[PDB]
RNA sequence: CCCCGAGAGGGGGUUUUUUUUUUUUUUUUUU
């Protein structure tokens, strides 16, 4: 029972936008160039991160290195200020928390190609600013950008995107208060195919509107693909312009 | 003294068993010999890694001590100059008490050191001999000496007793006394009672243990 | 609660009680921990608050981390029975003690060891009927005998003093500073502070040699 | 501690795939049959799905609810593995990405899901309430571990009996159950995970800008399967037509139509278990009652 | 606007697996036929409205085969509509001497779902097989479409039983639910059931005035314990049967 | 398979300890 109007009869949502409409999607490629290799700075609506690619590098425990392939760590720090009500505790050992490092490293496993990279690390360092809504969404394009500004291979972009259920219709980029009021489903694409690299369902959904939802979540993340990678050869464009 | 003993229960382990008597049921796993971690490593010996789980919520500091009292029965019954540098796993799960766990640890700890011996015969490693547990309790109105007593009697008692002998010559000879845990009020005389009568139905636990040891384990052997 | 200890009963609740310059002398003892290869004992009692402070020093052992020329000093603090401090507070003065020691104790000496300093905060009584600038005079005092009575060569007896929050711990007989601490105090009390607290320095450092060389 | 694949062992195993075959005989879309085995004790639940051996306590005290939830129980879940279960598990690993994994999926799909009536874990408000724990015991490992789990979490939590309790004021009352019988708890759904594990018989190219799609995909791998896939998709779902969650955290990037596959194939696989559950239970309960008929007949 | 499309012109398909019946409807299938029963329906003078239908035929191993059967109005009202939204708001229409508040529209009520004579119409069944003492031996549930025989009233019904006239099945059926009913009322006065009474009185309105002039007393007659206790009788095996499938939101 | 001498020499292919758990807004039946 929600006493506000989560979609109004006029097809708006409370912050103006309609059901199928991406929040504004600024990127950012080298934003910290004396910390990483790579490193990226993304607004996707309120939420603000900051991803932090080191390496590939040497181990810095011979105990822990593989001579087949790269070791890929991340550590996602969702700071306490993240959201309205800060947070006493830390989420450093938040099983929450582990469960979305390892998610994340599951996710590139398949997409970077540690292979061509063997007695080495690759170490992603995540700091999240400000939280509202779609935070694993936004995590996922964080860290695609800041690897590829790493010159780190890859296979493909991997998208992410989060698609809300209220009653029979879809929502495309829920925010906080609307992940607060229905159930929710986080989708990673790769590149512009229909292969999803995460499906996260935490919340219950009938059967039957499942796969509309995932119809609705892949479209809108092809969508910040090309956001993705509009910006990125933008940046591209100029340092070519300039360099040479 | 109506156990009953299952062995090669687990597919994924050296070896296993699940001992079980009155309604304290412990299952154990033996992985061993196998190769140890730096910290575990001894030059010349085997390493033991003992785990005790309890049948309600996580280890705490009570198993800890259930761990320590069944490495003391464990360490001297293998042949570990056999397995130098070299780890062996053993895992005690209980799976129910049939006992006050609030109260007492008697059953549980004597069910975890018969367990852990089947366990290590079924896995084929190096025993100096054989071995078998029982509990004891005394009740003071009774003055009794009960043997394999159950919970209601436990709750009434005046002392609880753990004994653990050492066995050899076909389960005749006493080689030693591996473990004795006395707990509670008690004398003297209640003490060599006890380990009179003690004896009597450990030797007739190791019969029984003998017997089902070859029951189990001779079908997988040739003749 | 905890799995590795015995903190009885969540619903029990910690017992509340309700209502219804001056000379300082002090104790001195080492090398009576057979545990460790250097130790002693500094007990002060001065006006409402008396100190017993235990320290004990482990090395030179091992280093498992790195090569080394020198070697490598750690300090850490630890409460007591009943007083207790802030686990920052007492980092605080564990990184303080580090920088004092690393200018006195001879690391050259010590390639590849670490000498680990321990120092327990055993019994702080307070009988008043930031409190921790009080005792870091006598920590360095108790670390100097330890690391004496352990073996560890050192360049000067390091001791020091305090007055008025401001903490000063001095060597080569009050001419030179190894370390400087002020919390609270007044305005331009500077060269008062400095003062005062190399009486307790010299002071300290003659009951040092004299627990050094008699005992 | 790791397990050693071998080069011939890895192309073997994927190749009896390419022609659909599978070790144990299974069928790519076949579960394994479950077996549940209930103690004399209410809560205590044994799961088998053929090697794979899961034990499931359930137990509850007195004990007071948090300050934001006066109203609600308090409930946890319990899944510390062990070296029984095989050496490959360190000891008390909780922090590990498989171990995390499993903790979260059986965590959101009892505890966040509401499975369990919390509120009808209450006594008096803001004061004293029951504390259930469900402690999941792996025995031993041949994979489903997850899907093995929540049927013994599930089977634990239907099948337990927590003590009546009558309280005056502050004062408590904990009747026995011989004096009076113990009272069920209570379940609004009955949630079931299905694990499906995936398998990429080409290469990372073809999976990747491949036209034609040829993963394979089968239901509630074993151990051997489990540790040659390239990725995981964990659903659960309920009688009810509804999905519970759904979890496929990485791994080899799949189609969204064959993943919509997999979630109508596991709640045909879903309703046979929740059934075959509760048919056991019942037979649980005649038996107990026939007993106690042939206990106060002689009496 | 919720409501059918076709109107007062709506019609249960003849056949149950046409082709185009089962598209529009692919839960038809699931729809048995009761076409064949011979269902009646016991209510007021002036009853529009039918809730109710009954039915009773004699099974060859000695049992007694007793169906109750009520409106689908399921079918027409789905959750999530304005309709059911005023249906829900509404909880129950209201009856005065006056007028008549409905619950739902008068085309649903009246005619749609109302199980009126001679007509084909849906309707939720409940079907009991039970001995001569009354005694349920089995129960099933069933969605069904039934064509009620005709449309009783209870005095009209009461006199039907009476007269001995009519050898006809229906007739013999009708008197077998009465010959139930009074062994199912007497089992529950046996079990414990209660008997208060408050039978209020009718305003009788001439014909010739609209003002009323007359107030006269609603006479319960043996038919209103046939339908009553029948009534029940679904209730009660519904209750059992809903409970058993949600134990934890059962209406 | 790899680096250094012009011809069966030489040098390398990479092993081991440290620090606990929560988590977002006036009964009954037909009317």
């Amino acid at each position: 029972m929600s006493r506000l109007e989560i979609y109004s009869p006029e097809g708006l949502r409370l912050d103006g936008r309609r059901w199928n409409e991406l929040r504004r999607f600024e990127s950012s490629i080298n934003t910290h160039p004396h910390a990483a290799d790579g490193s990226s700075y993304m607004e996707q609506g309120n939420n603000k991160i900051i991803t932090l690619v080191k390496g590939p590098k040497e181990p810095r425990l011979k105990s822990q290195m593989d001579t087949s392939k790269a070791l890929l760590n991340v550590s996602v720090n969702i700071t306490k200020f993240s959201k309205f009500e800060r947070s006493k505790s830390s989420h450093k050992n938040e099983r929450r928390v582990l469960e979305i490092q390892t998610s994340l490293v599951r996710m590139f496993e398949k997409n970077v190609m540690l292979n061509i990279y063997p007695r080495t690390v690759i170490d992603i360092e995540i700091h999240v600013l400000e939280q509202d809504g779609g935070i694993m969404g936004s995590l996922i394009n964080g860290i695609t950008l800041a690897l590829i500004d790493a010159g780190i291979s890859m296979f493909d972009y991997i998208s992410g995107i989060s698609v809300g259920l209220y009653d029979t219709t879809p929502l495309l980029d829920t925010n906080s208060l609307e992940e607060n009021a229905m159930s929710t489903v986080t989708l990673g694409v790769v590149g512009k195919s229909e292969k999803l690299s995460l499906l996260l369902v935490e919340d219950k959904i009938p059967l039957d509107r499942l796969e509309n939802v995932l119809a609705i979540g892949i479209a809108g993340a092809h969508r910040v693909r090309d956001l993705m990678d509009e910006e990125l050869r933008k940046h591209a464009q100029k340092r070519v312009s300039n360099a040479s | 003294m109506s156990v009953q003993a299952e062995i090669g229960i687990l597919d994924h382990v050296d070896g296993s068993s699940e001992f079980v008597s009155q309604d304290t049921k412990v299952i154990c796993s033996v992985t061993g010999p196998i190769e140890p971690k730096a910290r575990q490593e001894l030059p010349t010996q085997l390493a033991l890694e003992i785990i005790v789980r309890p049948a309600k919520g996580v280890a705490t500091t009570r198993e800890k001590v259930l761990e320590d009292k069944l490495r003391a029965v464990l360490t001297p019954l293998i042949t570990r100059h056999c397995y130098p540098r070299q780890l062996c796993q053993i895992t005690c799960q209980i799976l129910e008490s049939g006992e006050d766990e609030a109260e007492f640890s008697l059953r549980e700890l004597s069910c975890c050191i018969n367990a852990a011996f089947l366990a290590l015969v079924d896995a084929g490693i190096a025993l100096n001999s054989m071995c078998a547990s029982i509990p004891i309790a005394i009740i003071k109105d009774t003055s009794d000496i009960i043997v394999d007593p159950t919970a209601e009697q436990l709750k009434i008692s005046l002392s609880v007793h753990t004994l653990a002998l050492e066995f050899v010559n076909g389960g005749k000879v006493v080689k030693n006394v591996l473990l004795l845990d006395s707990n509670g009020d008690f004398n003297e005389d209640q003490l060599f009672s006890l380990l009179e009568l003690g004896e009597q139905k450990c030797q007739e636990l190791v019969t029984n243990i003998r017997r089902i040891i070859q029951d189990n384990i001779s079908p997988r052997l040739v003749v | 609660q905890d799995r590795r200890r015995l903190l009885g009963p969540a619903a029990a609740k910690p017992m509340a009680f309700s209502n219804t310059e001056s000379e300082q002398e002090l104790s001195l003892h080492t090398g009576f921990i057979e545990n460790c290869n250097g130790s002693a004992l500094v007990e002060a009692r001065s006006l409402g608050h008396q100190t017993s402070l235990i320290s004990a020093v482990y090395g030179p052992r091992s280093i498992r981390g790195s090569f080394t020329s020198q070697g490598t000093i750690s300090i850490q603090l630890k409460n007591g029975l009943l007083e207790k401090y802030n686990t920052n507070e007492l980092k605080e003065v564990s990184s303080f003690l580090m920088g004092i020691f690393n200018s006195v104790v001879n690391l050259s000496r010590y390639p590849k060891s670490g000498i680990d300093i321990f120092v327990y905060l055993t019994y702080d009584k307070d009988l008043t009927n930031s409190q921790i600038s009080s005792l870091i005079p006598h920590c360095i005092t108790s670390i100097t005998l330890a690391l004496a009575d352990a073996g560890i060569e050192l360049v000067d007896m390091a001791g020091a003093g305090e007055a008025n929050g401001t903490v000063v711990s001095f060597i080569k007989n009050g001419e030179e500073i190894v370390g400087f601490w002020k919390d609270d105090g007044d305005d331009e009390d500077l060269l008062e502070c400095l003062d005062r607290c190399k009486e307790q320095y010299n002071r300290y450092r003659d009951l040092m040699i004299s627990c050094l060389m008699n005992q | 501690k790791d397990i050693e694949i071998s080069a011939s062992e890895s192309k073997f195993i994927l190749e009896a795939l390419r022609q659909n075959y599978r070790l144990d005989g299974r069928s790519f879309d076949q579960f394994r049959d479950v077996e549940i085995t209930f103690g004399k004790e209410f809560g205590d639940v044994s799961v088998k799905m053929g090697n794979t051996k899961v034990h499931c306590r359930i137990s509850c005290q007195i004990a007071q609810p948090y300050e934001d939830r006066p109203f609600e129980g308090l409930f946890v879940i319990s899944t510390e593995i062990s070296p029984m279960a095989g050496s490959q598990f360190e000891n008390g690993n909780i922090t590990g990405e498989d171990e995390v994994l499993c903790s979260r999926i059986i965590e959101k799909s009892v505890r966040r899901s509401g499975a369990l009536d919390v509120e009808g874990l209450c006594i008096v408000a803001g004061s004293k309430c029951w504390a259930v724990r469900a402690d999941v015991h792996f025995l031993d490992c041949d994979g489903g571990f997850i899907d093995a789990s929540c049927i013994a979490v599930m089977a634990g939590l239907m099948h337990f009996k927590k003590p009546d309790i009558t309280v005056h004021g502050e004062q408590i009352i904990v009747h026995p159950v011989n004096e009076r019988e113990p009272v069920p708890l209570g379940i609004l759904h009955i949630p079931i995970c299905v694990t499906f594990s995936f398998f990429n018989p080409q290469d990372t190219e073809e999976n990747i800008k491949g036209e034609t799609n040829s993963e394979i995909s089968i239901i509630d791998a074993t151990l051997k399967e489990e540790l040659l896939r390239d990725g995981v998709l964990t659903v659960t779902l309920n009688k009810n037509r509804e999905v519970v969650q759904v979890s496929k955290a990485g791994g080899l990037p799949m189609d969204a139509l064959t993943l919509m596959k997999c979630c109508h194939e596991a709640y045909s696989i879903i309703e046979k278990i929740t059934d075959q559950i509760l048919q056991l239970l019942k037979e649980d309960s005649e038996k107990r009652n026939k007993y106690a008929a042939m206990l106060t007949s002689e009496n | 606007e919720c409501l059918p499309a076709e109107g007062h012109d709506w019609k249960a398909p003849t056949k149950l697996d046409d082709p185009e019946a089962v598209s529009k409807d692919p839960l038809l299938t699931k729809r048995k036929d009761l076409r064949d029963k011979l269902i009646c329906s016991i209510d007021p003078p002036g009853c529009v409205d039918i809730n109710d239908a009954l039915h009773a035929k004699k099974l060859p191993n000695g049992n007694w085969e007793v169906g109750v059967h009520i409106a689908d109005v399921t079918h027409f009202v789905k959750p999530g509509t304005a309709l059911d939204a005023e249906g829900a708001a509404r909880g129950t229409s209201v009856y005065l001497v006056d007028k008549r508040i409905d619950m739902l529209p008068m085309l649903l009520g009246t005619d749609l779902c109302s199980l009126k004579p001679y007509v084909d119409r849906f309707a939720f069944s409940v079907i009991w097989e039970l001995d001569d003492s009354a005694n349920i031996v089995n129960v099933n549930f069933m969605k069904s479409v039934i064509r009620s025989r005709e449309a009783f009233s209870y005095e009209q019904a009461q006199l039907r039983i009476d007269d001995k006239t009519q050898n006809d099945e229906l007739t013999m059926g009708m008197r077998a639910l009465l010959k139930l009913s009074v062994k199912l009322k007497q089992k529950r006065l046996e079990a414990g059931a209660l008997n208060l009474a408050s039978p209020e009185v009718k305003v009788h309105m001439d014909s010739e005035t609209s003002d009323p002039n007359e107030v006269e007393i609603k006479k319960l007659l043996a038919t209103n314990s046939l339908v009553e206790e029948f009534m029940l009788l679904a209730n009660i095996s519904v209750a059992r049967k809903i409970y058993d499938a949600f134990p934890q939101t059962a209406m």
